[PDB]
This record gives C-alpha cells, structure tokens and sequence, in this order.
C-alpha cells in the first residue's frame, strides 16, 4: 500500500485519502505502519547502545547522534499516521375543568352544534 | 507492427492487426514485396464452401493507407468493398497512422445501405 | 497537434494524488486519451504496487526518480 512506505508522507493528504478506503485496507495500512515502527525501535535500541558504548569514554559521537535524531523524525510522522487511524477508525462508528376555559358550555353554540 | 493508431487524437487499438490475428483457414498473399509503392497484401478465408478474399490493403495516393473490406455474403451476388481510409505520416514516428474520420460513418453507411435497402442510396432525409 | 503524446508525473509522498490520480489514468488510458508514460517522483513504490501500474495502466514506459 501507498501509505506507511517506510519514508515520511504529509499528514493532510493521508487524511483525506484514509476517507475513501475498505475497512480491511485500514488493517493491512495499520499493520505496516506498525511493523514500520518496530523496525525504528529495534534500529535505535542499535544505535542507543553505541552511544552509551561511547558515551562511557569526540569525532563519530555527533554522526550517532543526528542517525538518531532523524529516526525520531520519522517516527513522528509514524505515530501521527497511526493517530490518523485512529480518528478514521472512531468516524466509522457513528455513521376535569369546570371553569369554562376550553369549551365555553354556559353558551349553547359550544357544545359541538 | 505499431501497436495503437489514432482516432483524431484519442489511441484507439490498431484494427489492422485485430484483423489480420490468424485463425485456420485464412489465407494471405503479398504481390510487389520489395517496391513500397504499389505492395499489395491479400487476406483470403473460406466463404460457403470454396475460398474467397476478405480484404486487400494497399496504397491509394501517396499517404492513403485504403484497407478495401470485403462481404460476399451480398443481395445479389456482386461483393460489396468497405473503403476503411488511414493517413501515413511518417515525421510522428511514434504514431505514424492516423485513422481519416472525414466522412468516416458515411462511408460506412454507403456499405450496409447496398446490404439491406434496395432504393437509390441518399442520406438526406427528415427522420421526423 | 494530432498524434502528439505527453507524460503525467504523480509525487509517490502525496497518497492522496495517488488515491485519485491513479484511477484517474485507468479511466482516461480506457477511454484512449494520448499518455505516452507515467512517472512516480520523490520515491519508488515497492514490486506489488509497480506490478498494478505496469499491467493495469496501458502506458508505454514508467519513469521512476
């Protein structure tokens, strides 16, 4: 599928697009999305674990530290993806009286006549 | 060979080869293969029995490509010949045939007139 | 001029440009409109997404950036 490709897409026009799916289109979106995410977290745990290798001794410290810095970048928008899907998710379910006050019966014309 | 051809603007399949698929029975003979100009190709098929041509496509004038489209199943015996007009343009490599749409259902309805009406053939008529 | 053939240029970012443009080309190649080619800019779709924009799409050739 054309959403969650492993690279960053503007948020309004995957908003737009999520409108005019198949609910299971939304499932197999959510499941690569997911699979994305799982993949940045298991890159930066890598890359959590060669700076505090080189953090415990400063030329390739800051190249670590910008890999790093992008992959919360991109995650971003992973996590605002899945947001979207949430909000699409939550649209789908939704789709005795004898004062003579009402009929003035003193008068002979009141009754029915 | 070229694989669409165009309709005014629109690309439209090339009839040509839709035509010319090969099936049993049809037959085809080539007369002047090695001079352009007067090359004459000649498809013939069974008809009722005995083997007849269908269609002969060759060059009128020098960029009229006429595939001359053939029924022998007529009125009255003479077979009756469907003029299909093509232009050949060879600057637009890409598309060189382009189908001629002028006077194109005319022409068409000049054939199926001499299959079903018996009458003088003219077209301007009120159909109120 | 008759004959003449142009190529349209969707951004592989835009999944809405997709979402309509893409149907939009089927519709339009069905119909025989002149689209010699299509190109997918500022990515590359990946084998089963490209497999339905050969095959479906009656273009002539892909361009890929």
């Amino acid at each position: 599928s054309a959403g969650g490709i492993r690279r960053p897409i503007q948020i309004e026009e995957f908003k737009t697009a999520i409108s005019g799916m198949s609910d299971m289109e939304l499932a197999q979106i959510k499941t690569e999305i997911e699979n994305s995410i799982n993949h940045l977290q298991r890159s930066n745990a890598r890359l959590g674990k060669y700076i505090a290798k080189l953090e415990g001794a400063s030329g390739d410290l800051a190249l670590y530290k910008d890999s790093v810095r992008e992959n919360e970048i991109v995650l971003n928008n992973y996590n605002e993806r899945v947001d979207a899907l949430e909000q699409e998710t939550v649209y789908r379910k939704t789709g005795v009286d004898m004062d003579n006050s009402n009929v003035d019966v003193v008068t002979p014309n009141s009754i029915f006549i | 060979l070229c694989s669409f051809i165009t309709q005014d603007k629109m690309f439209v399949s090339n009839p040509i080869r839709k035509v010319f698929k090969p099936s049993q029975g049809m037959v085809v003979e080539i007369s002047n293969g090695n001079t352009s100009s007067k090359t004459v190709v000649t498809l013939s098929e069974p008809v009722q029995g005995e083997l007849k041509p269908t269609v002969i496509l060759k060059l009128l004038k020098e960029n009229i490509i006429q595939m001359e489209m053939i029924e022998n199943r007529t009125m009255d015996g003479k077979p009756v010949s469907l003029p299909l007009l093509y232009n050949f343009n060879p600057d637009n490599g890409f598309a060189p045939i382009s189908e001629v749409m002028e006077d194109r259902n005319q022409r068409i309805k000049e054939m199926y007139w001499k299959l079903w009406i018996d009458e003088p053939f003219n077209l301007d008529f009120d159909p109120r | 001029e008759k004959g003449s053939t142009f190529g349209i240029n969707l951004i592989y970012v835009n999944p809405f440009m997709l979402q309509w443009g893409i149907p939009l080309i089927k519709e339009l190649r069905s119909k025989g409109y002149p689209i010699q080619f299509l190109t997918i800019g500022a990515g590359v779709p990946s084998l089963e997404v490209a497999s339905e924009y050969i095959e479906t799409l009656g273009l002539k050739y892909l361009g890929l950036k």
